[PDB]
């Protein structure tokens, strides 16, 4: 509805930017629209990977994270349409939930 | 005692504030945050002051509600450029605002 | 293509309906051009259909068939797979291009 | 090696064979599959079967059937059914089946 | 999912295959994992077909008719819109996505 | 394939670059590989203007004139599957044509 | 006037209202259509149907029908069957010969 | 001419005409990119390649493939992935292998 809106925390080198194909490796925080925290790359001390192209997460994160360059620090705002609708994930995410990730793009392989 | 148009007003106006969580359009832009914005935008709007507006019973319509709501979106789209989130949130809430009070 | 199916809203990309199990969909059919023809959602109660059971044009049984409990999507539909030359007589003019606003609520 | 430990190693040989990357090498870690100790509450894979193999800790084929078994429904529940996990694990659940389908 | 068309080089954009058409193509085939299984080429002799007249499987009925005459295109088709759970004994296995890369090179 | 390469004859900005939905204003004259001209915007004095994302022109002009700033000019060389492929343009452009354009971005609109 | 030049006149108003935006009002030029020239061989446009009007060179019904024709004729040749123009020019095509049959 | 040299003689054709401009023609001077000559140490170019062909000093279709593949490697280190140069190597070492296989 609203998509997913990109909003900087700390700016990247704003001109390397991911192409179909691409690793991404990121830091993310995940949180519903009130705060509470479902999950976190940070907390396990391991990034997270996902190509680009490759229909592995939600649509607010393929268009969301395409927006950014490497190095940057971002608040991604998912609406349900761009994320999981009104099944949500059971016993993670409830029904028709927006979500709010922060996101750090480190490196493309 | 509340007239209806201040009712139904207010009641869209928490709807079209949910969709600004980040509270951008919450309260009046300064000169001290973006310079030269009172020389840019003539007319600025937020939703505080549409607030505001509604306590006093100053709006006389529907009409008149969407026109300062509009207004509010457009002066963020002249004023921020478009690579910004400011620029981005005013068209996306622009549009979704129009289809709820419909 | 007889359907096209683009997504609004996810479903759970999982539970897809077979063969006798009932779909039960709230709609919106509006033609080509935008104008409404019909609507569940104006009669506060969804619409039910049984897949494989010839209950319902061409574009709805390949459509839904595509869609996974949850989703809301989409069907934009050629008339070779709607109502062809004869439309609907009073609801539908021939040669119509059909266009459903379709969630899948739920299978029973 | 009893007779048993003989039998389930030359199980454990053949499936693995099937898996020639070793998507089922070893335990799915979060940082690989976000969420995957929220979804799968009994994780299962080639290297915890192997071990249990050498400690003799299977009593029958069958429950070293039914580790098989878990192994392969935890991938066809964590992935999503267009994923090359989902149809590997539905491949091989089937073959596996299949091999020890006398038990 | 059941097709999808993948552009390799474009078509005319506008002569696409109707029914009763007979289709001329080139085309390679193979599995998910890139092993070939048939292609016309190697035998120097397009492949004809003749849409409408259930003489193909259905990714093929479905994707060759989203193309345009000259276009050459990858196919990747599910298993619902191929073999399916029987396969083709001794070419095809079960439950296996196919890739075609296919040519139009002609309607008759 | 060989797609589209662009190769900068002399520079723009080189920080003003067209996203989706912005109008392209171009000056532009089109060769065939062994040099014959088969059109031109400046035999025209007229640019020609196209909008990203579309489907107005070919697929190497969509991913060429992407890569040029502002007050570029480029010479962009075009493989058949990024042109007209198979078919060509009849009596314009003929079959498997590799199609050679020197481009000027102007100005976005 | 002669009742033949009111008669199409009502039809050209007639048709020019099915074109809002005034895709069909002026000739087309190879600037907005690179290659135009090349393509269509013999334009044509409601601005210069009128000027026919105007100037009665039109002998019957049937010649103003042929130019209508023409023009249609010509953007779906010239334009891609996706396009806003193609899908236009075949949606008046129909029109204006089901008002003047 | 023996086997192999029509063979690589037939291949480097192709290979050529895969590079219209002339960027691998010919080799890279110091003058023209300062310092190359301390980055690249074994340089490589179809100019060269030809003569190596005419002198017979390939013994193999494989050691053809090798000057090639150095030929686009010494590009695609020398210069920086944005240019030209970097992505025309990229793409002509992908596409003449898949010419030659
Ligand atoms: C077969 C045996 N084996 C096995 O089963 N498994 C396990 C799998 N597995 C795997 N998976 C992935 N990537 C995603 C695939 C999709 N997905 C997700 O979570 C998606 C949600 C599901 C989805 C998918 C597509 C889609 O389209 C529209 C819509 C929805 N989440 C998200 O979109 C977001 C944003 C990003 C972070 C998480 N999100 C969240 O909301 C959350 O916080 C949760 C999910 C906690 C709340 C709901 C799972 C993980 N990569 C790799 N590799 C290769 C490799 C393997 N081993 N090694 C060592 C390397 C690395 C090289 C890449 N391997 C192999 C082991
Ligand atoms: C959506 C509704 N809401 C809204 O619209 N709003 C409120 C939110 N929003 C906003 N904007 C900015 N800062 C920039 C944005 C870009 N810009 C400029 O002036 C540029 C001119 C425009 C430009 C921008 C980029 C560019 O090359 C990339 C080229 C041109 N000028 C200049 O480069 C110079 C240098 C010094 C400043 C003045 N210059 C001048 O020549 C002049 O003197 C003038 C301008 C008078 C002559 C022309 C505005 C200043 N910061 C924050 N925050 C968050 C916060 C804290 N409290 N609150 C309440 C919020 C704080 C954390 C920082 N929020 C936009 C308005
Ligand atoms: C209805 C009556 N009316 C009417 O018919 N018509 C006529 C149409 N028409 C029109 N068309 C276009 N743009 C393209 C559309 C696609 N196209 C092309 O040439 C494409 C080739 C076709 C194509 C399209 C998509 C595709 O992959 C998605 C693959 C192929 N070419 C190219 O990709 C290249 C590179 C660019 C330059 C040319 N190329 C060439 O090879 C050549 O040199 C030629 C073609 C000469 C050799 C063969 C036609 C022109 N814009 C506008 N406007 C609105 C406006 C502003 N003022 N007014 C008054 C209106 C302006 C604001 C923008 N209006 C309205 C009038
Ligand atoms: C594909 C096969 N072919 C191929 O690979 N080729 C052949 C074609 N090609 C090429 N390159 C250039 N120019 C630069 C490209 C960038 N660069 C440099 O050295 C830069 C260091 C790299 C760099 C670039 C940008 C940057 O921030 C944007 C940061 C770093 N150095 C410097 O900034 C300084 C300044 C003075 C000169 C040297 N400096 C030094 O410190 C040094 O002394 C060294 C380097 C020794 C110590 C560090 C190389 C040369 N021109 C032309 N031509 C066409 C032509 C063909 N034949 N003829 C007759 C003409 C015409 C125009 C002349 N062709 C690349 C090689």
């Amino acid at each position: 509805s609203m998509g997913v809106q990109v909003e900087t925390i700390s700016p990247g080198d704003g001109r390397t930017f991911p192409k179909r194909g691409q690793t991404c490796v990121v830091h993310y925080t995940g949180m519903l629209e009130d705060g509470k925290k479902f999950d976190s790359s940070r907390d396990r001390n391991k990034p997270f990977k996902f190509m680009l192209g490759k229909q592995e997460v939600i649509r607010g994160w393929e268009e969301g994270v395409a927006q950014m360059s490497v190095g940057q620090r971002a608040k991604l705002t998912i609406s349900p349409d761009y994320a999981y609708g009104a099944t949500g994930h059971p016993g993670i995410i409830p029904p028709h939930a927006t979500l709010v990730f922060d996101v750090e793009l480190l490196k493309l392989e | 005692e509340s007239t209806p148009i201040q009712q139904l007003l207010e009641h869209f106006l928490r709807q079209l504030q949910r969709k600004d969580p980040h509270g951008f359009f919450a309260f009046p832009v300064t000169d001290a945050i973006a310079p030269g914005y009172s020389m840019i935008i003539k007319h600025p709007m937020d939703f505080g002051t549409m607030k505001d507006k509604i306590v006093a019973n100053e709006y006389k319509s529907v009409t008149e509600f969407k026109a300062d709501f509009k207004l509010m979106c457009d002066n963020a789209m002249t004023y921020n450029r478009p690579d910004t989130v400011y620029y981005k949130l005013a068209k996306k809430i622009l549009h979704a605002g129009f289809k709820m009070m419909s």
